[PDB]
């Protein structure tokens, strides 16, 4: 009863936290953190991982973010406003002693007819797959602060995956590894730009080195280039004084070798994702090898996939067949820092975005937007199908459920009816977003769509219903089946759970 | 937390004060502020990232403001305080469209537009030139607010005089690496007394008496490592078991360092430059040998004197051949105020400058650099872009003319978006007015009937008291530097205005 | 203590808030407010002045806010909401004035010329008419926003009867005396029970339940003094010495009593009124006599009442003469409701009404009465002037459209000043939409447009969804209402303006 009203309010609570952020007149939320740290953005799976929930079930409700993020990558937002839909209806069945049991069964039912109507109202990507990808990328482009750009993101969003896009069975398939998406402030947004290689933020480790390289032998470590004291308890004893020097020759010699070795397998240039000695650091230096230290692990593998190198941990074993390859390596200063691009890969579906922001906080976001768009026009390439987007799929499956409902009848049917009311909410959070009456234009949203409409959706900026997929807003189908696939998982675990105790 | 209306008037709100605390260094007549800590204590400083980046803010929202001019001055070096008052202008603008009911979305779209169009309109508009003459205007105007004496124009002089000196040419284009430029300072009181030395100074003095007071023709080593007894990796203990080793054992060590001098000398070096430290014993030999030494030189500065005498950075001695040493007419020790300098002259390579600031106080030299600073950017951003703007509100005004017609020729939201963004362009006519002490509003109202009349650059004339031809007077305001401004603070505005709920 | 611009934003600041409180209650799709205080408790109403003397405002400026309420409400009975938006608007846009550097005063002298000129152009464009088709109009719209029910025809009718039923005709010009028209109101569930009666009501008993139930053709007396025993000034002390007298004493009492009854049956008079107490013994042989009487009849009432009846208030007993008794047709106690009242009708002055509401809950009664008020007193004021204007919006956008012109036609500071009115006035239309729902900035730029190609009564149609011709759906602000809504507004916006310190 009471553990029930209050769980469900709570995760309604979320719900309402994310709903004005939905759409292309979504807001924007600013979050502190307890060390000061804030983060401005729009992304619902970041306000939501981000923001200092306790209550249980609220905590359950940021669960679906996550999991919705996880899939498909765009759409978190929206599963969220369901989720709330459902439980906040669920909320008035409850009253009328409808049993929870089947409240549960009747949204699993409609969640199930919701997918297959998404699959039916679907549309299979044609010979526009260009066009096609472009408004897909640009709506998500829409509702993000990127806007401002979107015609611009959007061109490399598409370019980006359609470069690392593999098209087997007749069938795409696109590996993110191949996309490295880099952020550096102090240019305009419009100053983002495409870069065919791996670009790694990071300079060469000694001034000496050579700012350019041309038709690189990558050798990538994964292992420091240091002395290897041995493992076990290892003392020198030096009893006679020439000894002294005798030794440190020794340990300057090894360091030496290393290089050497990695030297005479015709490796031009050493990144590493561990520490390189100062005194092995001036051999790379002098032998003329460009080498970068400390680099990040997830850079690492992408170097690896883009050249065609294997990440050596055994450097007395580097092999001539673990370099990996590139046109030319050079650093070059990206505003005020230095970077190092390795343009001209081995393995040409391998590209770079670098997203350019004015300031810290914005070009975050930006970074955010645009991984957004990739995840979009990847998601689609791959489905193969997209629906209509701007609420008119909603007010679709909105639709076919209250059929459905009249079918499966009972009180199963009660639940079905609600969980129409419920995928109603995007339209009504869209509406009422950008200032449209919600009652008025959902009412002549159903109007349309009863009458076979099943693409007339909300244009947020004219207030008309028109046709969605003509206007260009349109979403892959796997954001939406997804979305009220985690909605209904949510829902249906609040809503069995009739006690919440320590 | 602050949800919809209380946060963004909120939110506005901070960004306006934020703004403010800057407003009055703006231009000319401007004024200083005195930031205190709890040890390094005071700082009194006119330029707008400094006053933010020690000012304590609190609130997330300012903190963003603040992100700006530490932005606009890393990538831009002039600007800092336009952006800001520029951003709080065009937060505060929009409070009145949001009252109105206009969304802060389409306002977001207005100032898009607004900017990318006056993005053109200066672009258009913007003067060509990269003569001395006019270099040397950029950097008058770069250093009026400041707190610099008189000397101005010597200032001005050295910075055309360095950029240039440093300036090359690629294909085709001129490029100006200010790393180039080194600028350095001594409290000795003068102002005048600024060198300009052709070569690279170093703060640091010769390691030992004994050691040449002066290097004519000099064959400059820079080393890496320390002039040290070195251990090896792997624990070590020495075991005597006759008392005669003793001595032994301590020979070897000054035997390692008569070899370190001798491998230096075999080299031909005769000044050695050492990022580390250097051993007394070591010392003891360099001098005896008459090479100069100067042990834990900055890595900054290895690096710049690599570039200027063309020697390379060597760690292992072993690997220091005549190949890698630099070059440089002389290397002297000269004593500039109380302390002693080592100045390299005569680099290898000429692309390579130093300003030694002197003026006394020290609270005064510290100013003077900075001010010193922002010369020397936007003097090389010009000398680079070769084009520039009419300074002191010209530049303002007249965007905000056209913008205002160019509203006109936009929808309805968005018109009143436009309007509101060419209004926040008026703020820096009126600022530099008000602080000079003249009549905001008459100087604006002046000022804009002028520059319709076509007079692009009538700027406003502290002097003449109002309104003024900035061309006459030669204030002129970078490219580079207004459209960062203007695009920062767009950004920046953008990304506030759309924050419905701070948590 | 504040000065200078702490005290004058904030002091802005204060203003619109206290006029932000009021703001939704504005027009048709008006809200109410809820005020409890410690005992008496909830109060919810409608009504501008109420939600305002009752709120718990600290804040000085805010209090000055009040202030204009309480006037607009004592002085023109309509328009306390709009006078304290309009005050609020008209600081809150000086506050740009203020930041650009215009000097208070002349926004003051802007204010001046503007609202003056806006005295002059709604006096020319004010339509004229006095037949009851219109006077029905101005009550109609006086009682929107307010929760009556479905009635408001009904309502509307009875107010326009009640004004006209004592609307008296001097030299030459009509004048209605509202306070010949007693309104009051008894729980009883209805609304639609309203009624008017055509003489006086008065809610008392008669004092006496063998009185008779109702009196015809009565000679009424009204009474000062209260029918009792009175003790002589200087104290008095009775020593009784014989047995005997002490009920002689006690009978004189009773005699006394026969007495009063009988100077007033000698005078003719069948109804007493008295505005004091009665004895009981006083009221035996009222009864016994067969005079109908009614005690502690309030003094408001002792006044209408003999201004109806033509009686004169009589406090000594002597000087009940028939010359000083009123007349009516009927005198009859009847039950309203829970309640027992005194019906006094066919008065002999004719120009004295009632309006007996009725409405059940009772929260519902007195608002209801709230709103019949607001009515009275515009249909009232409509009477005598003859002159209306066009509601909801259009007389201020038109005014607004106008103004602005003039301002073109004024100096620089003032235009700007004058500009500011014009948008301040704009802040109705906006108002009336927000509350309706619709979108205030296209409402408000549609109806620019229409009242500009000359449509004067285009006014906010909520019905439309947006603009419509008031005209049509008899949307009519009386004149009166505007002008002191306007000037004072003025006044109380120059007077906040000028406070340059608080302390
Ligand atoms: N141009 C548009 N017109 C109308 N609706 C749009 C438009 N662009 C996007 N939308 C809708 O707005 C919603 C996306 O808003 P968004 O804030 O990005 O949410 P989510 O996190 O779920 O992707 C979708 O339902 C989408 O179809
Ligand atoms: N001599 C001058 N006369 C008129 N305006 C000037 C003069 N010098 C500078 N200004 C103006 O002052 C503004 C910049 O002031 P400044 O203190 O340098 O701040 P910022 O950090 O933004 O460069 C510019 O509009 C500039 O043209
Ligand atoms: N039926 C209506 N249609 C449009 N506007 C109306 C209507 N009725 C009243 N208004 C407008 O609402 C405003 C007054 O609202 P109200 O609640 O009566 O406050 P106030 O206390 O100022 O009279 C006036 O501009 C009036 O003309
Ligand atoms: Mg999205
Ligand atoms: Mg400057
Ligand atoms: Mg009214």
């Amino acid at each position: 009863k009471d553990a029930m009203k209050e769980n469900i309010e709570a995760a309604i609570a979320i719900s309402n936290s994310v709903r004005s952020s939905l759409g292309p007149r979504g807001m924007d939320k600013m979050l502190v953190d307890s060390l000061g740290d804030i983060v401005i953005t729009n992304d619902g799976v970041t306000i939501l991982k981000e923001m200092d929930v306790e209550h249980p079930a609220a905590k359950m409700m940021v669960e679906v973010s996550k999991t919705q993020d996880s899939f498909v990558g765009d759409g978190t937002t929206t599963a969220v406003i369901i989720a709330g839909g459902l439980l906040q209806q669920a909320q008035g069945l409850i009253n009328q002693n409808v049993h929870p049991t089947v409240i549960s069964e009747g949204y699993r039912m409609a969640s199930e007819e919701a997918k297959r109507v998404i699959d039916e109202i679907s549309t299979k990507i044609g010979a526009d797959e260009k066009a096609l990808l472009l408004k897909m990328a640009q709506t998500s482009l829409n509702s993000k602060s990127a806007s401002v750009a979107k015609d611009k993101l959007a061109e490399i969003s598409y370019e980006a995956v359609k470069s690392v896009a593999e098209l087997r069975d007749g069938k795409y398939y696109v590996d993110f590894d191949n996309i490295q998406v880099v952020k550096k402030q102090g240019g305009a947004i419009d100053d983002t730009q495409l870069i065919n290689g791996i670009i790694v933020d990071k300079e060469k480790v000694h001034p000496g080195m050579p700012d350019v390289v041309k038709d690189a032998k990558i050798a990538l470590l994964d292992a420091p280039l240091e002395i290897k004291k041995p493992e076990f308890d290892t003392n020198l004893r030096i009893e006679d004084p020439s000894m002294i020097q005798k030794f440190l020759a020794q340990e300057e010699n090894m360091l030496r070798e290393m290089v050497d070795k990695i030297k005479s397998v015709g490796a031009n240039v050493v990144i590493t994702q561990k520490g390189i000695d100062d005194m092995a650091q001036h051999y790379l230096s002098r032998a003329g090898i460009y080498a970068v230290r400390r680099v990040k692990k997830s850079d690492m593998d992408k170097l690896a996939k883009a050249t065609g190198a294997s990440i050596v941990s055994t450097i007395d074993e580097i092999s001539s067949s673990d370099l990996g390859t590139a046109e030319r390596v050079e650093q070059v200063k990206v505003g005020e820092d230095y970077m190092t691009f390795v343009t001209g890969c081995k393995n040409p579906k391998a590209v770079s975005i670098l997203v350019r922001g004015e300031t810290e906080h914005v070009v975050d976001e930006m970074e955010r937007s645009i991984t957004d768009s990739l995840h979009v026009v990847a998601s689609a390439l791959e489905d193969g199908a997209y629906a209509a987007g701007g609420g008119a799929t909603a007010a679709e499956i909105a639709f076919r459920l209250r059929s459905y409902a009249q079918k499966i009848g009972g009180r199963q049917q009660l639940a079905i009816e609600k969980f129409a009311d419920a995928i109603e909410e995007i339209p009504r959070a869209l509406a009422e977003n950008a200032g449209l009456d919600p009652i008025d234009i959902l009412l002549k949203l159903r109007a349309e769509h009863a009458k076979g409409n099943k693409t007339y959706g909300i244009n947020v900026f004219t207030g008309e219903i028109e046709d969605m997929v003509k206007n260009g807003v349109i979403e892959p189908i796997r954001v939406g089946k997804q979305a009220i696939e985690s909605a209904t998982e949510a829902a249906i675990m609040i809503l069995r759970i009739d006690d919440v105790i320590a | 937390r602050e949800q919809g209306k209380n946060a963004q008037r909120n939110n506005i709100e901070a960004a306006k004060a934020i703004a403010d605390a800057v407003r009055t260094t703006l231009g000319p007549k401007g004024m200083d502020k005195m930031l205190v800590d709890s040890i390094g204590d005071i700082i009194i400083s006119n330029d707008g990232a400094t006053i933010l980046k020690e000012m304590d803010v609190e609130h997330p929202t300012a903190k963003m403001i603040v992100e700006v001019s530490k932005a606009q001055d890393t990538a831009v070096g002039d600007g800092t305080t336009t952006a800001v008052v520029l951003s709080g202008e065009l937060l505060k603008q929009a409070e009145t469209l949001l009252d109105q009911g206009v969304h802060p979305t389409v306002i977001s779209n207005g100032y898009r537009l607004a900017v990318n169009e006056a993005r053109k309109i200066i672009d258009e508009i913007a003067e060509k030139s990269t003569d001395d003459a006019t270099l040397r205007k950029i950097a008058l105007t770069a250093l009026s607010g400041k707190n610099t004496g008189l000397s101005n124009d010597f200032l001005a002089d050295l910075v055309v005089k360095a950029v240039n000196a440093v300036a090359e040419v690629r294909d085709g284009k001129t490029i100006v690496d200010t790393a180039n430029i080194k600028v350095d300072k001594k409290n000795g009181g003068s102002v005048n007394d600024t060198q300009f030395i052709s070569g690279i100074v170093i703060d640091k003095e010769k390691v030992h008496s004994k050691m040449p007071d002066v290097v004519k023709n000099a064959k400059i080593a820079l080393i890496d490592s320390a002039l040290e007894i070195k251990k090896t990796e792997i624990e070590a203990k020495v075991q005597i078991s006759d008392p005669s080793k003793i001595q032994d054992f301590l020979n070897q060590e000054t035997n390692t360092f008569k070899q370190m001098v001798e491998k230096i000398k075999k080299s031909g070096a005769n000044v050695v430059l050492c990022q580390k430290g250097i051993d007394d014993v070591a010392q003891h030999y360099l001098a005896k040998e008459g090479i100069y030494a100067v042990r834990r030189v900055k890595k900054s500065d290895m690096e710049k004197l690599a570039k200027a005498t063309g020697a390379k950075i060597v760690t292992d001695l072993d690997d220091l051949t005549p190949s890698v040493l630099g070059e440089a007419e002389t290397v002297e020790e000269r004593k500039i105020g109380d302390d002693r300098m080592t100045f390299v002259m005569g680099c290898k390579n000429p692309k390579a400058v130093s300003i030694l600031i002197r003026g006394g106080t020290d609270h005064v030299v510290s100013e003077v650099e900075r001010a010193l600073n922002d010369a020397i950017r936007v003097v090389a951003i010009t000398k680079e872009d070769g084009k520039f703007l009419w300074g002191g509100g010209a530049v303002e005004a007249e965007l905000a003319m056209r913008l205002a017609k160019y509203a006109n020729s936009v929808g309805g939201r968005e018109q009143l978006a436009i309007e509101a963004f060419a209004k926040a362009l008026e703020i820096i006519p009126r600022t530099l007015a008000e602080n000079a002490g003249i009549d905001p509003i008459n100087t604006l109202i002046k000022l804009k009937a002028d520059d319709e009349k076509g007079r692009i650059s009538v700027g406003v004339d502290l002097d003449n008291n109002g309104v003024g031809d900035m061309k006459a007077k030669g204030v002129v305001d970078p490219l580079r530097v207004k459209t960062h401004a203007l695009e920062s603070a767009v950004e920046v505005a953008t990304m506030i205005l759309r924050i419905d709920d701070v948590i």
